[PDB]
This record gives structure tokens, C-alpha cells and sequence, in this order.
């Protein structure tokens, strides 16, 4: 089962989105 | 086969006979029957759970060693490899592979991940 589970495991842009995110997250403590 | 035939054996359970079905083990008879073909059921119920682990281990294995073998293997190797893998995986193999995970992994597994390992291997030998 093991094997199974492993077998079904097996950039600039992103960072401004993360940025976003994280401002986002911030506030709520529109995306 | 000798699994689901068992089975229905068991199924149907009720002196030659009486004596070569205790042989390998006429109320302690049926009982001693029922013992053994439970037991065998057993063994082939383990005998099948442990294909089905050969057969995806191999896959994986087989999998890893041939990418890292032709992707990554700085040079024949290749090219054969290639040649008698598309010739050792012919479809009698892969429909074997599918006839079987039909046949008895529906009832044990909620993942055909066999028809998968199957595509990824076609996908990466075509």
C-alpha cells in the first residue's frame, strides 16, 4: 500500500502572484 | 485460475474423493475439506497479492532503469534498448496486463494504476 500510495505521488510570474497572496492573506487576518 | 475454480470448489463444497481432498490436509471430512480449501484459497489469495506486487515493483523498476538508460545514458545501448523493448512489451504483454487487472483487481483495488503503468510504458517506448 506503501508503494501505491508512492506510485500515485508519482518563477518571476508565480513570485508577483505569491506576493499577492501574501497581501491578501494579510488583509483577511479580491484576489 | 486455479483461485476461482477453488472457489467455486469451496462454494460447491458437498472414499477416493473423500481421500485424495483430506491428501493434502463424512462431517469430519467436509470439515477437514473445508479447512484445506480455505487454506489453499488463502495461499492463492497470497500467491495473487504478491503477483500484483512483482508485477507493479517490475514496472516501476523497469520504468526507472530504462529512462535513466536512454535519457540520461552518455554513449548501441539505447537504440537496442529501445528495439528489444518494443519488441518484449508486444501487445500479447500489455493486454495480458489489462486481461488480468480486469480480472481480479477490480476487487481489491480502487486504482487500475496497472492501466496506467501500462500507458506511461507504451508512452515512453513509442
Amino acid at each position: 500500500e506503501q508503494v501505491k500510495q508512492r506510485v500515485l505521488h508519482t518563477d518571476n510570474v508565480e513570485m508577483a502572484y505569491a506576493r499577492q497572496m501574501y497581501m491578501y492573506n494579510e488583509k483577511v487576518v479580491s484576489l | 485460475d486455479i483461485h476461482r475454480q477453488s472457489v467455486g470448489k469451496l462454494q460447491n463444497v458437498e472414499p477416493d474423493e473423500i481421500k485424495e481432498l483430506c491428501q493434502s490436509e463424512t462431517t469430519q471430512k467436509y470439515g477437514l475439506a473445508r479447512r484445506r480449501l480455505v487454506k489453499l484459497i488463502n495461499s492463492r489469495a497470497k500467491l495473487l497479492s504478491l503477483c500484483s506486487y512483482i508485477i507493479e515493483t517490475c514496472l516501476y523498476i523497469l520504468w526507472r532503469h530504462l529512462e535513466y538508460y536512454l535519457l540520461h545514458c552518455t554513449t548501441q545501448d539505447v537504440d537496442t534498448l529501445l528495439r528489444e523493448g518494443a519488441n518484449s512489451f508486444g501487445e500479447s504483454l500489455q493486454k495480458r496486463l489489462l486481461d488480468i487487472e480486469s480480472l481480479y483487481c477490480k476487487v481489491r483495488s480502487r486504482h487500475s494504476f496497472i492501466q496506467a503503468l501500462v500507458r506511461r510504458i507504451r508512452g515512453l517506448l513509442r
